[PDB]
RNA sequence: CUGAUAACUUCACGGCGGGCUUGAUGUCCGCGUCUACCUGGUGAACUGCCGAGUAGGUAG
């Protein structure tokens, strides 16, 4: 249990988001911000980033790609734990299939969870996916405030079973891969503000990249992947989802759920995996503390990270 | 040939700008009787923070002062020891003649400011020419703004909420018999008066 | 209640002359640093007029 070496590599890996501004003359230009340098009499930046006057809409773009790196550890000291883990993932996909996790990630891509506080004060936003490998025209999700609200409402779309099935083949098939390109249109009001990411300094300086000479804000690479992994709704007496860490950390209200006293963190669950291959070789599985722990373990191997001593 | 006094703020538990601003609010409460525009506000301390522990209003000829200092505001306030209106002392002539102007460029640096400015700029395209696309008036992408202090007041009959700004130039003592516009600063620009320390 | 008490060592003074360390010299062969990662503006500096004016003056 917990050798010197154990490490997994991540399955989902997204990229930076890029913001552009569309004009009524039918073009698009990058979005720029400004600092103001606060001087004394005879230093800290303050950055502001607002939508320019007379525009039409904001277009955001990024690209996410799902892979199969969860089926075998990147490192392992002992040929005793790897056998357990590969048949753990094999019994999980035999008994209780990949559709819950796949739908629960694709919902967070399709509604704009990665538009962190940018859809407050917004009229309509429209998300378009371009998947790969694929044959057909693009997969559109239109006006997510008043047309897409729940899991039953997404399933009444034309192109949903194919998207969740290619995510299932990516998580299942060894040497398998799916790639989605995402771009989303935001119709913000006149002179609405924009909230990108902020650099770590110990005020309010933005994260930026250069797009063809103009600097632009991005809203993160690691931030935008912490919004596709807000799926943790299985902790004891649950009410509200979480980023899938190992110690159930809710960010703003400082405290951590899933403390190791409760035994519902990753290590207390992981060290009882011979019980999970015990129960999943039977003929009935309870959905209250056995399915809700296999979901947490499989969502926490997809994240990756080194499980050492 | 006239004089200053210090309304001192001493409760030793107070924020200074938010008392000084409503002192200037009740200064604007005065001078609706008719436009007797003869008052300077004259904040005698000015650090790189903290608008001073004092305020020092000026009058002209010793009696208009106590029409201003009975401004329906300290009469129900000064039962106890919180402020101190200083008692009408002819000026010691060892001070410095400094300025107080509302500069209207702290207020028009914001993105709302050039939004208003560009929407005015073809509000009055009525000298009819070829209309521009507004896709090129990109803002000042790096700006070094100097020191300023802000006072939080509001509009005189409407619910419009601006602020007002103060700087501390030093300039040219002798000029005229010192009228201004309404509430107390020296951005009149017909007679831009220094009112001393 | 001190092997007790007391106890001005000092003046002068030229170490100099001379001196070729050199000859020769292959350090090289091999080499995977890798896995994981939300810094946040609670709401928050408005609405106008003149200026041919991203510059400049105003009223509240």
């Amino acid at each position: 249990k917990l050798p010197t070496n154990l490490a997994y590599e991540r399955s989902i890996d997204p990229s930076d988001v890029c913001f552009f501004v569309v004009w009524p003359d039918d073009r698009k230009t990058p979005l720029t911000y400004n600092s103001r340098t606060l001087l004394g009499q005879m230093p800290h930046q303050v950055d502001f980033c607002h939508v320019p006057y007379g525009a039409s809409h904001i277009e955001c773009s990024f690209s996410v790609s799902f892979s199969s790196e969860l089926r075998q550890p990147y490192k392992c000291n002992s040929s005793k734990v790897k056998q357990t883990l590969v048949q753990l993932v094999e019994l999980y996909e035999t008994k209780i299939g990949w559709t819950e996790l796949a739908t629960r990630y694709l919902m967070n891509i399709c509604n704009g969870k990665w538009l962190w506080k940018n859809t407050r004060k917004a009229y309509c936003w429209n998300i378009v996916l371009t998947p790969w490998p694929w044959n057909g025209e693009k997969v559109g999700f239109e006006d997510i405030r008043t047309n897409y609200t729940s899991r039953q409402d997404f399933k009444n779309n034309k192109n949903w079973s194919a998207i969740v099935e290619m995510i299932k083949t990516a998580f299942s098939s060894t040497d398998g891969l799916a790639i989605f390109e995402v771009r989303a249109t935001l119709h913000l009001p006149t002179n609405a503000m924009v909230r990108p990411s902020q650099v770590f300094t110990e005020s309010r300086v933005f994260q930026s990249t250069t797009i063809d000479g103009e600097r632009s804000p991005i809203l993160g690479a690691f931030k935008t992947g912490a919004a596709i992994a807000t799926i943790d709704d299985w902790y004891p007496e649950a009410t509200e989802p979480l980023r899938v860490g190992r110690f159930g950390v809710h960010r703003e209200d400082v405290t951590c759920y899933r403390h190791p006293s409760t035994g519902k963190d990753f290590f207390s669950i992981l060290q009882q995996a011979e019980h999970y291959i015990e129960v999943l070789s039977a003929n009935k599985t309870p959905a209250q503390e056995t399915i809700n722990d296999m979901h947490f373990l499989m969502a926490n191997l997809i994240k990756g990270g080194m499980f050492q001593h | 040939k006239w004089y200053y006094k210090t309304i001192t703020f001493l409760p030793e538990l107070c924020n200074n700008e938010s008392l000084a601003a409503k002192c200037l609010r009740v200064l604007h409460g005065f001078n609706y009787q008719y436009e007797t525009r003869n008052i300077g506000v004259s904040f005698p301390l000015w650090c790189d923070a903290t608008v001073g522990k004092k305020i020092s209003f000026v009058s002209k000829n010793k009696i208009e002062l106590d029409l201003l200092l009975k401004q329906h505001y300290f009469v129900q306030m000064e039962q106890l020891q919180y402020f101190h209106i200083s008692n009408t002392v002819l000026v010691p002539e060892d001070c410095t003649y400094v300025s107080f102007r509302r500069c209207q460029s702290i207020d028009k640096l914001t993105a709302a400011g050039l939004a208003r400015k560009i929407r005015r700029l073809e509000k009055r395209a009525l000298s009819r020419g070829e209309q521009f696309d507004p896709s090129s008036f990109a803002q000042k992408e790096h700006t070094a703004i100097a020191h300023y202090h802000s006072l939080g007041e509001s509009s005189k009959q409407t619910n419009r909420n601006f602020r007002l700004n103060i700087r501390m130039l030093s300039e040219q003592p002798r000029e005229g018999n010192s009228i201004f516009s309404s509430y107390g600063l020296s951005n009149s620009e017909n007679s831009f008066q220094p009112v001393p320390l």
